[PDB]
């Protein structure tokens, strides 16, 4: 069966640093009348450096310890030999002694859905761990469970789903962080997604002359094609040239959906620059980022 | 068209990836050549060149040999996939290791059919070892990874001695 | 706890989403509504309101209605992957209308067995009628679209009106 | 059975720039007994716009055709439509005529194995054809094929294979180009990979006084883990700090692998800058980039 002479137990173990760690091989029967040894015959090495007899503690014939205590390796190769006669020293068992630290529970749970792109959602990990630990961002409506969405090693703190988002049904998130030496979960979050979009910002900004005044400049643009789902607000901002401050329309002024604005009380054969953004109509969900600026010049008094 | 020099340069560097996994196992584990052997039962059949191939110098005959140099050649891809999952990680050109051989043994194979007329046949990949070898756990496999090792070494080192002395 | 006003942000989204899709199919494709239809035969069932669902104004009843409504929500989700393939590269959310329809069929169904003893249950996703679209080649599937974007049009449309005049 | 009035024919064709192409809408029967129309009934668009009449030819009462002559246009959209009685419209069929040309047959193909890397061939993709073509990258030893190696949309003159290099194996190569309108392959090359190495530069480079004179300097380094494979040849490089050109040893000197090299006849407490590189000691192969410059000063006379 291809097959030893002993073994070394716990197998494979990851502990938390800090802590003890008790190892104990045993060497098989058969093993043992083949070459003649038993516990006493084994000597312990570790990253291959021989551990010192005295540290070592025979529970049985069959059986040696060592303890490590307050172990602040994160890694450590300990090694189990026997010392057959002849001086002649060979291989029992080994095994890798990994430490670290449970994972602490997500955080600061939020998600968000910029236009054009899936759900995304991101949490504050915690204190590091020390251990390769895993991210999963779960979702599920009450009636349907999405594809759980597995943080990538770069981003640890973020995930983005692989499905599209789906308005006006609450869905349930949580994220849960997992290592070795333990699994938790965040607080869960529920919400509509469209209360969490971000939309592109208004594209295709003109400023235009219309009225016959000088001081006035109308404002035209593209809204985003969010515009099917949400209503919109937007932020209107302007200043002149050199001016080094923007100014803003009222708010109030620009509070549903348009494509247009005209702005008022500016003054004659002065050059403005304007720049606007947009997002869901109740405030609820993010702010999409500025458009890009665009300029116009009202005509002489 | 028996090209014996390109063999002997594939053995070459078979024996050398076979050394760099002895070095990278001895170095990570501990268990290390005429050092620190393990203290395993030895339970798997290997390739091996024994007296009944007559492939020494004496009582030499390139039909009986390249029989057994080809068979264990192509033995041993079972065994360097296993090897591939044990060091592919920390040695260099293992992964290529179960396509080299199955070379040496294609070509010995081929002056075989050539110096007889028995018929012969690469043999059947070892699935059911693949998947015990693979099957192993933990500790044990280092111990595998040795062995396989040790006779891989012979082997590619009796390989090389037989094609030099070929004339 | 019948919530109306979502289901209906939901039917007027996907009333988007379709009137999307004719606008397109009627650029790429010249096939548009009432100006150049298809010369084709329909010949699929396609959900749609009967006076037998008695739906309108006059002899109305929960009831019978809903479960109409209901039925073809579900029934939306085979054609909505049919027009996904057909529109899912050209028209932005086409690709979540299967879920959508899923939706409301859903929470429609939940206040059919709220409102009678019938236990209902939602019908069965035609793997079978999916084939059969999926299956159409070339030209004619935009007819397909065109038919499936018709009757999807006209039942959103009255399920709208059906859950705006329910007290 | 959710099915059609007509067609037209051929379906979806691609055709070659400037040539000519005809397409025929057929009428099924069934259809004209319905609609009491035959082909004196079609109408052709393109692009939303009816072409004109005249330029249709009625080929039997089935049956009517466009022929367009000289093709220009990249894409075609025609369609076939009825006048039904009443000045109603319909449509019959419609059909998208794409063209371009066929492929030109790569050339210059030539492999690399970039230490660390897997087999990458470049080859010249030819003239534009402005269809959708794919290149895939075969190769084959006399007794086994590997993965064809399919080109990416960015990089459509290069592949790198998904498998490792296996040396001192002959192993056969070519391109194949293919779109609607051909498919060709590029003659085929024939190369033990143990020839096409392009090693990483030697590293770690050191200078040392070593000798306890004033006009030598003791260059060392780690030479790159392909010397597994293949016997290294050198280029050493060397100049003062201050001069503007390199100078070389003689690459007669540096033939062959080494991990040292005295530089002699070098001017006292002067101080210079030393870069090396190697390859396949034959020539065979590629000359790896230069390893990092390493400096050193002479002692004083």
């Amino acid at each position: 069966l291809l097959d030893p002479c002993g073994y070394i137990s716990p197998e494979s173990p990851v502990v938390q640093l800090h802590s003890n760690f008790t190892a104990v091989c045993v060497l098989k029967e058969k093993c043992m009348d083949y070459f003649h040894v038993n516990a006493n015959y084994i000597v312990w090495k570790t990253n291959h450096f021989t551990i010192p007899k005295e540290q070592y503690t025979i529970i049985n014939r069959t059986a040696s310890s060592v303890t490590f205590t307050d172990i602040a390796s994160l890694n450590i190769q300990l090694t189990c030999n026997i010392l057959t006669f002849g001086q002649l020293e060979q291989n029992v068992y080994g095994i890798t002694i990994i430490s670290g630290l449970p994972p602490e529970k997500p955080k600061n749970l939020s998600c968000i859905v910029n236009e054009g792109k899936k759900m995304r959602c991101e949490w504050d990990g915690g204190r590091e761990t020390h251990l390769e630990t895993n991210f999963t961002l779960k979702s599920e409506w009450a009636t349907h469970k999405f594809a759980d969405c597995k943080a990538k090693r770069d981003t640890p703190t973020s995930c983005t789903v692989d499905y599209s988002t789906v308005y006006f049904v609450n869905i349930e998130v949580w994220v849960e962080a997992e290592n070795a030496l333990g699994k938790v979960t965040s607080d869960h979050i529920n919400f509509d997604p469209v209360y969490k979009v971000k939309p592109n910002p208004p594209h295709n900004l003109s400023v235009i002359n219309s009225e016959e005044l000088s001081s006035i400049l109308k404002l035209t643009w593209t809204n985003p094609s969010i515009k099917s789902v949400i209503i919109l607000k937007y932020n209107i901002q302007y200043r002149t040239k050199d001016a080094s401050t923007w100014s803003q329309i009222p708010p109030e002024d620009t509070a549903s959906t348009r494509s247009s604005f005209t702005v008022q009380d500016l003054k004659p054969f002065t050059e403005y620059v304007f720049r606007i953004r947009c997002m869901k109509e109740d405030g609820k969900g993010y702010w999409s980022d500025w458009s890009e600026e665009a300029s116009g010049i009202t005509y002489e008094d | 068209e028996f090209e014996k020099d390109l063999l002997i340069q594939r053995l070459n560097w078979m024996l050398w990836v076979i050394d760099e996994c002895f070095r990278d196992l001895c170095y990570r584990t501990g268990i290390c050549k005429g050092i620190l052997e393990p203290a395993a039962i030895f339970h798997l059949k290997l390739p091996a060149i024994n007296d009944t191939d007559h492939c020494g110098l004496i009582g030499f005959n390139e039909t009986s040999c390249l029989k057994k140099l080809a068979d264990g050649f192509f033995e041993f891809e079972v065994l360097f996939k296993f090897l591939t999952t044990e060091f592919g990680k920390s040695v260099i050109n293992v992964d290529v290791m179960e396509l080299l051989t199955k070379t040496l043994g294609w070509d010995i194979q081929e002056e075989l059919n050539k110096l007889t007329k028995t018929h012969y046949s690469p043999p059947k990949f070892d699935r059911g070892l693949l998947g015990r070898l693979q099957g192993l756990k933990y500790w044990v496999r280092h111990f595998a990874s040795f062995y396989v090792l040790s006779a891989m070494e012979k082997f590619a080192g009796q390989a090389v001695r037989v094609l030099d002395s070929i004339p």
